């Protein structure tokens, strides 16, 4: 009944602000308290804050580590909540999740007892480095391995699909390498039958939203 | 950090493991709102236990929650391969702190078999070369356990300059993946008969070679 | 035909029992004695358990009880009846000095407090009924009565009726109840013991008869608004108690044994009750029977004037129930 999708993540300079949004495509958004939980890369879960339902005053609570800097708002008319983040510090770098509860003790609007529903998360990078879109290069090929090289980008994340997502079987998108220059590089490789190579078009679709880079590259033998 | 869990937990297939979560009368021992989340690598957390001992619909009975005093424990019986994950405890902590989490526990299942890495080495593309750059890409996948050493060769000689290798990361099949990049100028690329990526895993080396 | 005048020869009516009724009975007795100085009336606060027990054994003429007789009581002591004299009520008091609001509570939340699953006063289950109230992190200390008590009966009936699958299954209701041994729970003797025990430790919660509300307020105890079955939260006052009793006015049976706990009136306070005289059919002689008839009949007519009942926050019997009470009084013989 709850389907959450965060947006708005990306690159922000220390000391500046960034607002995230969480939307429910279900019909019960006004019925529960909306929470934010974050997770710095490789680290644990940390509760950020929540905002109560309007039946309980629509009031907010925040972790000590973000109180005074972060504000949560909700707009029930659009089934959306917001996380406003001021005076950001590098230690705020994290994947930010929005979470929702099922009904508990007839009061999930007053306190989100448990986090039944999670968004996919949106990565916020607080850093002074400037954004940089990637170069994308084809990695030309029983089975055959072909791929795409996604070179020299900042910050994370980059998304790669193949054939607008019609090809998922045999896709391996590897974790990025952080090189000494401070730029990331990544490779996505798809395994296909050798028969396919002369009859099937293989295109990789690369998206680096922080720099508005969207690239499609055909990979041929 | 606010609740303390053991950093690491391990058990053999079919056995049990218990993950502890020690708090205080102000959280774990002060209410009955203790929960446990399971997080596989690169996925969102999933609620496994709530109200100290209850399981959401879907969660199997082999996941058991209990509590003694200010310490809650999660118990996982009949361990399977797919139990390998992080586990987080959580609790209400009063009307000032509200929600606290444990630091999280990585579960290892003990019996898994050795798996040699699959290695794939791509040469620089014509398009990168036309851009006056050259990267060799060594992709390493499906090895277990998750530790590999990577050596590059320029013809007969070791290189170790322009090499950048990732940490190993857990794949969805519980094997591990890594990647290594060797960045060269086109002149360097053309000036050697061959380049090799050598992947050493538990004392056994897999090597792939490419030539200009 | 009920006697309205007592005998003129010397007669002693001995009373004991309900501490909820005691402050009112200690006004009735002296007033009736003033009008009929041959009638000696002694009273005592000992709990509805002792009132039933002593009236059944015949050591007193009147046992005072906030609880009607069980079918097990009526099967153990025939002649014994429960005669409604007035309508009382019970509040939930608590010791939270930093809290100025009348906290809203209901039976399910209170059941969880007396069962030990809600242990802290800022538990979301409590805070959710009180949005906009700052609650402390104080440990809940649930107080119960140590003696057989009509107040226990009413409070555990409220828990049983509003939490039938939980408290209603165990430990249920009664003048004595096996209260869960939550860490820190205490037992007290009488409504007076509940007041002073509640006032002694912050975080205490206690069920206390409305004739002790003034004392509880003087000692700084908060007073809860309790939820009824219609979803509304109310303080016990003249109007909320009246509204609760009014629907049960036509349903009160001939023997007057009826629970008015947790009624369906949306403006009804959920913990109200008849104050009962537990008396036997047979007295020792014609003079005692006549005189006991006259006191009881006086108590439900002159003794129900607001000048008496307002002192203890009770409400008068409705006219149809006075008829039922007189019917039982008129059977007292020798």
């Amino acid at each position: 009944e709850v389907q959450l999708v965060e947006s708005g993540g990306g690159l922000v300079q220390p000391g500046r602000s960034l607002r995230l949004s969480c939307t429910d495509s279900g019909f019960t958004f006004s019925e529960y308290a909306l929470s934010w939980v974050r997770q710095a890369p490789g680290k644990g879960l940390e509760w950020v804050g929540f905002i109560r339902s309007k039946a309980y005053g629509g009031t907010t609570e925040y972790a000590a580590s973000v109180k005074g800097r972060f504000t949560i708002s909700r707009d029930d008319s659009k089934s959306v909540a917001y996380l406003q983040m001021n005076s950001l510090k590098t230690e705020d770098t994290a994947v930010y999740f929005c979470t929702g509860p099922r009904p508990y003790y007839d009061s999930s609007g007053y306190y989100p007892y448990y986090f039944d529903y999670w968004g996919q998360g949106t990565l916020v990078t607080v850093s002074s480095a400037s954004t940089k879109g990637p170069s994308v290069f084809p990695l030309a090929p029983g089975t055959a391995a072909l791929g795409c090289l996604v070179k020299d980008y900042f910050p994370e994340p980059v998304t790669v699909s193949w054939n607008s997502g019609a090809l998922t079987s045999g896709v391996h998108t590897f974790p990025a390498v952080l090189q000494s220059s401070g730029l990331y590089s990544l490779s996505s490789v798809v395994t296909v039958p050798s028969s396919s190579l002369g009859t099937q078009t293989y295109i990789c679709n690369v998206n680096h939203k922080p720099s508005n880079t969207k690239v499609d590259k055909r990979v041929e033998p | 950090s606010a609740l303390t869990q053991p950093r690491s937990v391990s058990g053999s297939p079919g056995q049990s493991v218990t993950i502890s979560c020690t708090g205080s009368r102000s959280d774990v021992g002060g209410y009955d709102y203790v929960s446990w989340y399971q997080q596989h690598p690169g996925r969102v957390p999933k609620l496994m236990i709530y109200d100290v001992t209850k399981r959401p619909s879907g969660v199997p009975d082999r996941f058991s929650g209990s509590r003694s005093g200010n310490t809650a424990s999660l118990t996982i019986s009949g361990l399977q391969a797919d139990d390998e994950a992080d586990y987080y405890c959580s609790s209400f902590a009063g009307s000032s702190t509200y929600v606290v989490f444990g630091g999280g526990t990585t579960l290892t299942v003990l019996g898994q078999p050795k798996a040699a890495p699959s290695v794939t080495l791509f040469p620089p593309s014509s398009e990168e070369l036309q851009a006056n750059k050259a990267t060799l890409v060594c992709l390493i996948s499906d090895f277990y356990p998750g530790a590999v050493t990577v050596a590059w060769k320029a013809d007969s000689s070791p290189v170790k300059a322009g090499v950048e290798t990732t940490t190993p990361s857990k794949q969805s099949n519980n094997k591990y993946a890594a990647s290594s990049y060797l960045s060269l100028t086109p002149e360097q690329w053309k000036s050697h008969r061959s380049y090799s990526c050598q992947v050493t895993h538990e004392g056994s080396t897999v090597e792939k070679t490419v030539a200009p | 035909t009920v006697a309205t005048t007592p005998a003129s020869s010397p007669v002693t009516l001995a009373e004991t029992g309900s501490t909820l009724l005691y402050p009112l009975f200690n006004l009735w007795g002296p007033a009736f004695h003033e009008r009929y100085p041959n009638v000696t009336i002694t009273a005592q606060g000992t709990g509805s358990g002792a009132g039933i027990a002593q009236a059944a054994a015949g050591t007193v003429n009147i046992g005072a009880s906030d609880a009607y007789l069980s079918e097990g009581d009526m099967a153990a002591h025939k002649g014994l009846m429960n005669i409604a004299l007035a309508i009382s009520a019970q509040q939930v008091n608590y010791n939270l000095p930093g809290v100025s609001e009348h906290l809203k509570l209901n039976g399910k939340v209170l059941a969880a407090m007396y069962q030990g699953t809600i242990k802290t006063w800022d538990d979301p289950q409590i805070a959710a009924l009180n949005p906009g109230v700052n609650l402390p992190g104080t440990a809940v200390v649930p107080l119960h009565r140590s003696d057989g008590s009509g107040d226990t009966f009413l409070f555990t009936q409220y828990l049983s009726k509003q939490d039938p699958e939980g408290w209603g299954k165990s430990p249920g209701f009664g003048t004595t109840v096996d209260f869960p041994a939550v860490p820190g729970a205490l037992g007290e003797n009488g409504n007076g013991g509940m007041v002073t025990g509640c006032a002694e430790t912050p975080g205490c919660v206690a069920y206390i008869g409305i004739s002790f509300l003034d004392q509880a307020s003087q000692r700084g105890l908060g007073e809860a608004q309790l939820g009824n079955s219609s979803g509304n939260f109310l303080l016990p006052d003249a109007q909320s108690i009246q509204a609760a009793a009014a629907g049960f006015a036509s349903k009160t049976p001939a023997n007057q044994a009826i629970s008015m706990i947790d009624g369906p009136a949306p403006d009804g306070y959920p913990i109200i009750n008849y104050e009962y005289a537990i008396v036997n059919n047979r007295q020792k002689d014609a003079a005692t029977a006549q005189t006991l008839q006259a006191f009881l009949h006086w108590a439900i007519t002159d003794g129900n004037k607001a000048s008496f009942l307002d002192q203890v926050h009770f409400q008068p019997l409705p006219p149809a129930v006075v008829k039922l009470s007189d019917a039982l009084i008129a059977t007292i013989s020798s």
